[PDB]
């Protein structure tokens, strides 16, 4: 695609009897994490997680930290408010999640911005795509919506998503150009797993690719075996790259009617793979 | 308040080879709430130094974590990942299938 | 870079 995104992921969770609610924030460019903050660190601060961010100066790290400390206290206040909205006891633990950010095209221009929130894993409130209105999922979120309309929050989101977000995303893409703007193609192969005397498993592997977006499909006689293909969730290798496999059960002997097809940004052209015994 | 049991995969960073250094991975995902106990096992015993990535979540609000330690496989040593979560009646054990 | 801290929920 050559288009890119920046996302921040905020989590705040209550733990009554075990101190004040914990606050964690992580920042991503595409599938690369680049910052973290944990209010449970001995010295809480926004800390680098990718080498291209370490070069930012202190005023950068000072601002990122002071904002996250404020948010630690604000999200504790939100968790008290949300407990109220749902008439919930002070003994249970609850979770607030937020993710926000921007998508830019291969020219650095904003495609669209995002800000969504979840309470206890349930969609709660989302900034609409117009960046000026909200969608509340229930009468509790409606309360949050009235506060935000009065606080004039959507206008602040628009100014952040159109301005700072894409400018700093653009800057990161340049500072981390050798990695963020490098698609590494998958290394692939097909393995063969005898099951019985009359059927076997063909497993198609994709290793070492980046970013994680990828297509793996089996075809039998040129027709997709989507209902019969077992997919694992794309998984991280630990080294920035990802892994994935697709598997199909085939009658023994018919193995050549089956093809595995691989799409990824790193490959010059899509791949067709067969078992070669 | 709906809770989501974690999905678990156990695998290596590179294709395994008796005698060379690698990384053992336990990727847990799909779960909610975020509290989770994840141990990597070597012949049944908890491995001491195990790092993990910073807590994050997917589009669907479910959480995920990568746990990992350096190791060198053998033909002998069996490896497993043991996961506990609120949804789980007792710890789940997932062995490292090295035959892929 | 993060957004300015805003209004509580
Ligand atoms: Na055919
Ligand atoms: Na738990």
């Amino acid at each position: 695609m050559g288009s890119h995104s920046m996302r921040y992921f905020y989590t705040a969770m209550s733990r009554p009897g075990r101190g004040e609610p914990r606050f964690i924030a992580v920042g991503y460019v595409d599938d690369t994490q680049f910052v973290r903050f944990d209010s449970d660190a001995a010295s809480p601060r926004m800390a680098p997680r990718a080498p291209w961010i370490e070069q930012e100066g202190p005023e950068y790290w000072d601002r990122e930290t002071q904002i996250s400390k404020t948010n630690t206290q604000t999200y504790r206040e939100s968790l008290r408010n949300l407990r109220g909205y749902y008439n919930q006891s002070e003994a249970g633990s609850h979770t607030l999640q937020r993710m926000y950010g921007c998508d830019v095209g291969p020219d650095g221009r904003l495609l669209r911005g995002h800000d969504q929130s979840a309470y206890d894993g349930k969609d709660y409130i989302a900034l609409n795509e117009d960046l000026s209105s909200w969608t509340a999922a229930d009468t509790a979120a409606q309360i949050t919506q009235r506060k935000w309309e009065a606080a004039r929050e959507a206008e602040q989101w628009r100014a952040y998503l159109e301005g700072l977000c894409v400018e700093w995303l653009r800057r990161y893409l340049e500072n981390g150009k050798e990695t963020l703007q490098r698609a590494d193609p998958p290394k692939t192969h097909v393995t063969h797993h005898p099951i019985s005397d009359h059927e076997a498993t063909l497993r198609c592997w994709a290793l070492g690719f980046y970013p994680a977006e990828i297509t793996l499909t089996w075809q039998r006689d040129g027709e997709d075996q989507t209902q019969d293909t077992e997919l694992v969730e794309t998984r991280p290798a630990g080294d920035r790259t990802f892994q994935k496999w697709a598997a199909v059960v085939v009658p023994s002997g018919e193995e050549q009617r089956y093809t595995c097809h691989v799409q990824h940004e790193g490959l010059p052209k899509p791949l067709t793979l067969r078992w070669e015994p | 308040m709906i809770q989501r049991t974690p999905k678990i995969q156990v695998y290596s960073r590179h294709p395994a080879e008796n005698g060379k250094s690698n990384f053992l991975n336990c990727y847990v995902s799909g779960f909610h709430p975020s509290d989770i106990e994840v141990d990597l096992l070597k012949n049944g015993e908890r491995i001491e130094k195990v790092e993990h990535s910073d807590l994050s979540f997917s589009k669907d609000w479910s959480f995920y974590l990568l746990y990992y330690t350096e190791f060198t496989p053998t033909e002998k040593d069996e490896y497993a990942c043991r996961v506990n979560h609120v949804t789980l009646s007792q710890p789940k054990i997932v062995k490292w299938d090295r035959d892929m | 870079t993060v957004a300015a801290s805003g209004h509580s929920y």
